[PDB]
């Protein structure tokens, strides 16, 4: 209308929202991780201390799928570089463990 | 991935867990109930759990959106 | 100057000009010999900026016609809109330069509400610069019949827009300057 | 006779069941292995047991019976003798405060 | 649903357009071809292209899903603002005055119909008295000076110029990335012309020449912005010289233009 | 054995809060003060764009200020839902306490992050302004005044770039071409 032909072919600058946008994406990402972590967990249904291991692994491949989602716009398309790769998922792990918690559906957890 | 398949292979996902489910029943059945405690993790076993962990990866991956 | 020019320009013109949601523009008249016409612009649409670029793509685009100017051929808002404004008015003025018999043309814009099909074509000879309206028979749509014809046509057909400008041109950067071709 | 004297004396029964009590009947010292009782009633009496003292107890599973003690005199002098919703709540109430 | 169209009009719609003749008859066909496979969304969704009978006026099928949902609607503001829309299709001007001046004096949220309110007190052309009252109207507005951006172009339309480009400015301010709406200030300050216009002008312009640099428009702007708001014969040539560099730069860049069009 | 049949009442539990978030947010479901507030907030706005604004636009703006924040300041011159939220939290610990290792009220605490947000597949859930405003106003003109030089002053500086870089930005048209 006003400006009506303005017909932007182009938004502005990247922008918080959808930067939070794709934070919650990594957020929920991290929910699955989180899931597939109890997952193997009840897989091999140890407590054993290797456990911690596979989480880190599974982190791993975690920030691994993020390089999946590369399109050479490391920095580009997603602001920065490392420390989204440094998505401290520490209380999820709490969360994961709680997810390997179920896992103990054979015998584990008491 | 494809989303419908995104939700597809979810599902099988939650399939190969319930598949396990049986599975260790028949493990834990073996070691206690059929008292031949040698139901280690079998090799089926194992390679659908490492199936499985590879269908939540790709699954979170088109899970992305 | 008995002068008969392709009004399909201007047709376009008042077509977009309902297109444009019933919205006035900005519409040109030129030629070495009246051929055919331009609307500049899409609404209250020549700035200082604007304007003076549409002076600059008159010198080339008529200089890449070998025309000989004359003015503007627009269209302004009103139900039946004919007179002009001191934008239309130093349209006008500056132009008497450009060529040497001034007139004027009028059409109604009903179309606020309504989506018309009505031959609106008419005549205000602008006579010591003043757009004195000409004897009613000069003010006439040639072949009427015809011209609410394909009037309805690009209506239905929506070819108001298949018309560019350098306007467009401007809308649009590497949009054409007229649409040189049929549309 | 002191020695071996009876069961009897300012007595009383509580428990003592008409034309029931000794049905099921138990009254002793352990000990001085002997019942008393007077069947015609019940009414605990014995006999033979020596001089001292001992406590006695008359019993049966019916819901009123009990013991005494007796001192017994050479003298034959009779003696005797005789909340998860609450902690919930507590808890609760704290972590509403937090979130607030 | 053909969710590729149902998507495809969830987004034209939402493009906020109204070039809805014909694409929102073919919506509104499709729309009454499946609103079955359509469920819940038609509860307003059919409204786009329906929207498009308010400007074009196939009314009776309008009017008629409009009152299907004026009962749907169990009563409320909106349908009364679809009901100011069809009195103004009835052309009912003083009976669409009698049934949206109602509904202010029962809601007073929708300005929207006072917008058309304002847009019919002038709508043939009248636009003096009823831009003093849209003034007074963005004075009780408080959001989308969109709404004012529009007032004061009618305002600089009447040559309203100083307050014109105030509001641009303003705007643009809203719009801390207003690109376009830089060119558009640019451009009004440019209808101004002038050595402070100059400055403010060329400034915001190529702020976004640069800023938007696929705007060639921009580019002849900041252009003239320089070479003439100011730069009237009496040009200082120090600094006339130095915005000529820069101008011959603009023109580097043009030859490339002429290039890049040859290509 | 008993096993799952007491501890689906986890999933149970579940499922509760969920209806509690969803259902409790349809519950807690179940204009001159606005117009100003919105006046209020462009201020603050305009104060904090400032910077963006031109000078000259700052100035005009500015003397609109001074006019003003003097005279905006003269224009401007219970537990129920919470006790409510709380209490089903005892209701389903008498519950549950009827319905008794501790891994119910255990999971209880644990689940609520993680769950709630994957079951949305989301988060689940007058004289003191005019004060301010004239003392944080002439402030922020003053402030922003500075801010206004430096709004012209981008101009400047983006003049030698833009000067430049046009031959990179017909490049750049080119290239989005």
């Amino acid at each position: 209308m006003a400006a009506v032909v303005a017909k932007r072919e182009g938004p502005p600058f990247i922008s918080e929202a959808a930067v939070r946008g794709n934070a919650a994406v990594l957020d929920y990402c991290r929910t699955s991780v989180s899931a597939l972590s109890g997952a193997t967990a009840g897989i091999l249904g140890l407590t054993g201390l290797y456990g911690f291991i596979f989480y880190l692994l599974a982190s791993v491949l975690l920030s691994l799928l993020l390089i999946l989602k590369a399109g050479r716009r490391w920095n580009k398309y997603f602001k920065s570089r490392r420390p989204l790769f440094t998505g401290g998922l520490i209380g999820g792990l709490f969360t994961y463990v709680l997810f390997w918690t179920f896992l103990y559906g054979m015998v584990h957890v008491y | 991935m494809a989303p419908s398949l995104w939700k597809g292979l979810v599902g099988i996902g939650l399939f190969a867990l319930a598949h396990a489910a049986f599975s260790a029943a028949q493990h834990r059945s073996y070691m206690r109930l059929t008292e031949k405690e040698d139901e280690s993790l079998p090799i089926d076993i194992v390679l659908q759990t490492l199936l499985a962990f590879a269908v939540t990866c790709y699954g979170i991956v088109h899970i992305a959106g | 100057g008995e002068v008969e020019i392709s009004a399909l320009a201007y047709v376009k013109m008042c077509l977009h000009a309902a297109r444009y949601p019933h919205a006035a523009v900005n519409g040109l008249f030129l030629a070495p010999c009246l051929t055919d016409c331009v609307p500049l612009f899409h609404s209250h649409l020549a700035l200082s900026v604007m304007l003076e670029v549409a002076l600059n793509q008159v010198d080339v685009w008529g200089a890449q016609a070998g025309l000989v100017v004359a003015g503007y051929y627009h269209a302004n808002a009103a139900v039946n809109d004919q007179s002009p404004g001191p934008l239309a008015l130093k349209i006008a003025g500056r132009i008497a330069e450009f060529f040497p018999d001034a007139v004027l043309i009028m059409l109604d814009n009903q179309k606020l509400v309504p989506q018309p099909r009505v031959p609106p074509v008419i005549v205000l000879e602008n006579q010591g610069l003043r757009w004195v309206p000409k004897d009613k028979n000069l003010v006439m749509w040639r072949d009427w019949e015809e011209s609410r014809q394909m009037v309805g046509a690009l209506l239905e057909d929506r070819a108001h827009q298949h018309l560019v400008d350098f306007d467009c041109h401007l809308d649009d950067i590497r949009q054409d300057w007229t649409n040189q071709r049929l549309n | 006779i002191g020695d071996r004297f009876k069961i009897e004396g300012r007595a009383v029964v509580p428990g003592v069941k008409p034309q029931d009590w000794i049905s099921a009947a138990r009254v002793l010292v352990d000990g001085e292995e002997h019942v008393g009782f007077l069947k015609t009633d019940g009414s605990f009496v014995v006999h033979d047991i020596p001089s001292g003292s001992y406590v006695v107890e008359v019993v049966s599973p019916a819901y009123r019976f009990d013991p005494v003690r007796v001192d017994i005199t050479s003298k034959g002098k009779m003696r005797a003798r005789y909340m998860n919703p609450m902690v919930m709540m507590m808890v609760l109430p704290l972590l509403i405060f937090v979130l607030l | 649903t053909w969710e590729e169209m149902r998507d495809k009009m969830r987004k034209w719609r939402e493009e906020n357009s109204r070039n809805s003749e014909q694409i929102v008859e073919v919506g509104e066909e499709l729309i009454n071809e499946y609103a079955s496979k359509l469920g819940d969304d038609i509860w307003i969704i059919y409204e786009q292209v329906m929207i498009a009978a308010l400007d074009y006026g196939r009314d009776d099928l309008a009017l008629f899903c409009l009152q299907e949902l004026r009962r749907q609607f169990p009563g409320s503001h909106r349908v009364k603002r679809l009901t100011g829309m069809r009195f103004e299709a009835m052309e009912r001007y003083d009976d669409a005055i009698q049934l949206y001046d109602r509904i202010l004096q029962e809601d007073p949220t929708n300005t929207a119909a006072r917008k058309r309110k304002i847009a019919i007190r002038k709508a043939q052309g009248k636009n003096v008295e009823a831009i003093r009252e849209l003034n007074e109207y963005l004075e009780q507005f408080v959001g989308d000076q969109e709404a004012w951006h529009e007032l004061a172009e009618l305002y600089i339309n009447e040559h309203d110029y100083a307050k014109a480009a105030f509001c641009l400015e303003e705007l643009m301010m809203t719009n801390p990335h207003n690109h376009l709406y830089c060119q558009q200030y640019a451009e009004v300050k440019y209808t101004q012309g002038g050595l402070e216009n100059l400055e403010l002008s060329r400034k915001y312009f190529a702020q976004a020449l640069k800023l938007n640099n696929r705007n060639m428009r921009a580019l002849f702007g900041l252009y003239m912005s320089a070479s003439h708001i100011a730069s009237n014969p009496k040009a200082s040539a120090k600094t006339k010289k130095d915005n000529m560099k820069y101008a011959s730069w603009a023109a580097s860049q043009i030859n490339r233009a002429y290039q890049f069009a040859g290509r | 054995n008993i096993r799952l049949w007491v501890v689906l009442p986890i999933v149970i539990i579940t499922f509760f809060v969920g209806m509690i978030r969803h259902y409790v947010s349809i519950l807690l479901q179940s204009q001159e003060q606005v117009s100003d507030s919105q006046v209020l907030i462009r201020s603050r706005v305009l104060r904090e764009n400032g910077k963006y604004i031109p000078k000259q636009s700052f100035l005009t703006r500015k003397y609109y200020f001074n006019n003003p924040e003097d005279g905006f300041f003269k224009k401007t011159k219970m537990m129920k839902g919470n006790v409510t939220n709380v209490l089903p939290m005892i209701l389903i610990g008498g519950w549950i306490n009827m319905t008794f290792s501790a891994s119910w009220y255990f999971l209880n605490v644990f689940g609520l992050r993680s769950i709630y947000s994957l079951i949305l597949g989301q988060d689940n859930a007058m004289p003191a302004d005019t004060n301010k405003a004239f003392k944080t106003e002439w402030e922020a003109l003053e402030l922003t005044d500075h801010q206004w030089a430096l709004d012209d002053v981008e101009e400047e500086l983006m003049a030698k770039d833009l000067h430049f870089e046009g031959m990179f930005k017909k490049e750049l048209q080119t290239s989005i071409f």
